[PDB]
Parts: C-alpha cells; structure tokens; sequence
C-alpha cells in the first residue's frame, strides 16, 4: 500500500489556519467556521514521488497553550513539521521563534521543517510582509512559503516539498 | 446499492466518535510513556 | 438554504474515516505494548 | 461528556467463533456471513441507558488467533467486563474457554465482570456442545452464561445489557459504601 511512510505535524498559534490548511490538502475544501482543535486531529494522504507511494500520516495539533503537554508528545518521531502563522496576525508570526525552540527541544535534530505564512488571500488585513516572513525563515535556514487554505495557494506545494525533502534525506542514507 | 443516505450519515457520525475517543487514547498513552 | 451532501460524498467520508481508524487502532496497540499494559 | 457511566468491554475467544459478528449485531443491528478475521483489534462505541442513566460502552473486539495474543492481551487491563465467546458447533472453542479464563485472571482486575456466550445457537443441526455442558462450565466458574446468535439476533442485546447492569450494580454498591 505504500513505499514510504512519513509522520508530519502542523504546529503554531491557535487560529492561524493549521486545520484549514490540512483540510484543503486532505479533502480539497474550505469552510470558514472556526472549530478550534481539541488537542489533536489526524489525516492520511498518499502521494507519489519518483514513482513511489508516500503515505503521509499528518497530525494537526491544537495551538492553544492549554494543550501544550498533549501536543508536544507528538513531536518525537515526526519527520517533517509545518510551522504555521497568520499573515494578518503579527503576534502569531513573532511566536514562530518560540515554536522553533519547541521543535528543537523535543523533535529529532534532523527533522525537516517548513514555515507557512497562511491566509495570504487576506492582503487587506496583512500585518507581516512576505519579505519579513522570508527573512525569518532565512535566519533559521528553513524553507518558507505563503499559503491560503481558502484560495488554495501553495498548499499542495507545501506538503509535496516537505515530503520531497524528507525522502531525499532518507535516500541519501542508502 | 443498498446503503442509504441516513444509514451512511449515521455511519459517519459513529466513525467520527470512534475517532475522537481513539485520538484521546493515543494522547494519554503517549503522556504515560513520556515519564 | 444549504445543500445536503451527496451520498457519493458520504461514501468517500466513510472510506476515509475507516482508513484513519485502522491506523489509529494499530497505533494504540503498539503504544500499549511499549507501556507493558 | 454526554454519558454518566463509561464501561470498557472486551470480547475474547477463539478465532471464528463470532465475536465480531456478535458486536456487529449489537452495534449496527445487522449480520454478514463472509468471514473477515480481525487484524489485531477492532473498536465500537454504543451508549445505552440503565436506571435512567446514560452508559457509554467502549467495546474492544479482539482477534482470537494466537499470533495476536500479545497485542490483544494488553487491552485486558482496565476492562470492566469481558465476553468469553465460543462456538456451539465447535467443541475445541468450548474446550479453550478455560484457557481464556486463565488469560483473564492473569491480566485483568480481580473483580472484572465476566460472561460466557455460546454463539451460533441458530445452527442447531451442527451443534457439538450441548447447552447443558455450557451451563455447567459456567456454573463451575460462577460466571453468567447465555447461548447467542448474531445471525438470528438471539440474546445479543440481552448479553450486553446484563453485563452492563452487573458492572453498574457493582459500582453503585461501592459508591454508597
Ligand atoms: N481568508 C482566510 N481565512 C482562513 C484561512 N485559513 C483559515 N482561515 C480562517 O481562520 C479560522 C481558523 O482556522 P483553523 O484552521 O481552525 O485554525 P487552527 O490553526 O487549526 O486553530 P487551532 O485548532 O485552535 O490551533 C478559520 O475559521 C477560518 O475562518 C485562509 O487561508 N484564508
Ligand atoms: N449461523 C451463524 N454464523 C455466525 C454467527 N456468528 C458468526 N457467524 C459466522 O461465523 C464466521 C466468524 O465470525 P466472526 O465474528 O468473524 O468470528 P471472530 O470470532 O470475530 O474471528 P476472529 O476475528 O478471527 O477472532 C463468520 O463467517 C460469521 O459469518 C451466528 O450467530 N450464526
Ligand atoms: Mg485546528
Ligand atoms: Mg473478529
């Protein structure tokens, strides 16, 4: 049923769109009604890379601090982590540095990482320039893109790229 | 062609509840391993 | 003033949820072995 | 939380005796004859009412094959009731109930509620285990007994409601002190 199996997480502040980004990836849909994640949610999608079947087990964490202990235990064993902020919400962007510390303190040293500046369709309420997002990511040597679950921008590209990077690192070891 | 709309909806409701419990169980088991 | 989802859509939802359930059950089973339940 | 009580139940017993079919009948009020052996474990929820209170049953349907013994036995701890299922047309499955009871006693709590189900009682012609023998085994162990049929829908509701009642009564008596 699959050639590789990759564990992915999405982390970042409550409300930035982690569930919507995954919902767009998982089922090509968007719903604007906010239902904050209770602790954790889970989805499966199998993609193909280099003619091989890649099964993605994707864990969608709650962003609220009340769930930190529950969500943090999923970091061990993760092979790729999406760090998500909301381009209309400067504080969610500022918090990315704290989220990276949480990764570095709990996940594998070589876990693959990617930063997503989500809600890039709401340019009329933007608080974080694309340039500052690219710079933060450059400061940490992490890949970066702006996404929109609602308009379906860079969501496919985010996961396929993360998955490609995980696979290349795996393949290099053989 | 014997499944019907309401039976299918009920199936979805049932699996969604099973999923919710299972996710709770994974979360708690993981915390018990983490000590 | 909003649409009933189709049963084709319902059929797909069940399949997706069953595959999720199968993985979670496997995960529960392996975690319990690690704890020595 | 919709519910007032929460009971973890297990079904155990030899492969092919009908544990999954018994649960499917209780869960969804249907029966399918095509055998699909359970891979490790399956899981079903059903909420019933006793004494005007809402009783959520978390029900774990274990694989019977010995290849899955390690996986399935880790579910025993914390179970509050266990169905021990054999197949009235299959004497070996009945003979093995005593081994399943030993597996319960070695891994579950001392006061777990237990019940023996003699399943496929609709297949009268191919019966290998008389009802009297099933009743005597149960009597030897002080455990409740019923003959059931997932297919003809005999005693499936009765079995789960009785086990739940016995669990609930044990808890209530404990609470009142
Ligand atoms: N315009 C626009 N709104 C979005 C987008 N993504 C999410 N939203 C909105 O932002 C709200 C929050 O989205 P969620 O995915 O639930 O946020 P979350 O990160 O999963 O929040 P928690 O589960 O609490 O951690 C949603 O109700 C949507 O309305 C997007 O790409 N564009
Ligand atoms: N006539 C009749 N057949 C039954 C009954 N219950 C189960 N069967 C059949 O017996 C076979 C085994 O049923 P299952 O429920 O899959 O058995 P199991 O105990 O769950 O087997 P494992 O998962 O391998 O442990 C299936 O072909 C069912 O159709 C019953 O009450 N009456
Ligand atoms: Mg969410
Ligand atoms: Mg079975």
């Amino acid at each position: 049923t699959y050639d590789y199996l990759f564990k992915l997480l999405l982390i970042g502040d409550s409300g930035v769109g982690k569930t919507c980004v995954l919902f767009r990836f998982s089922e090509d849909a968007f719903n604007s009604t906010f239902i904050s994640t209770i602790g954790i949610d889970f989805k499966i999608r199998t993609i193909e890379l280099d003619g091989k079947r890649i099964k993605l087990q994707i864990w969608d964490t709650a962003g609220l601090e009340r769930f930190r202990t529950i969500t943090t235990a999923y970091y061990r064993g993760a092979m790729g982590i999406m760090l998500v902020y909301d381009i209309t919400n400067e504080k969610s962007f500022d918090n990315i540095r704290n989220w990276i510390r949480n990764i570095e303190e709990h996940a594998s040293a070589d876990v693959e990482k990617m930063i997503l500046g989500n809600k890039c369709d709401v340019n009329d309420k933007r608080q974080v320039s694309k340039e500052r997002g690219e710079k933060l990511a450059l400061d940490y040597g992490i890949k970066f893109m702006e996404t929109s679950a609602k308009a379906n921008i860079n969501v496919e590209n985010a996961f396929f790229t993360l998955a490609r990077d995980i696979k290349a690192k795996m393949d290099k070891k053989l | 062609a014997e499944q019907e709309k309401d039976q299918l909806r009920t199936q979805v409701v049932r699996l969604q509840a099973e999923k919710a419990d299972l996710l709770g169980i994974v979360s708690e088991l993981q915390l018990k391993l983490n000590s």
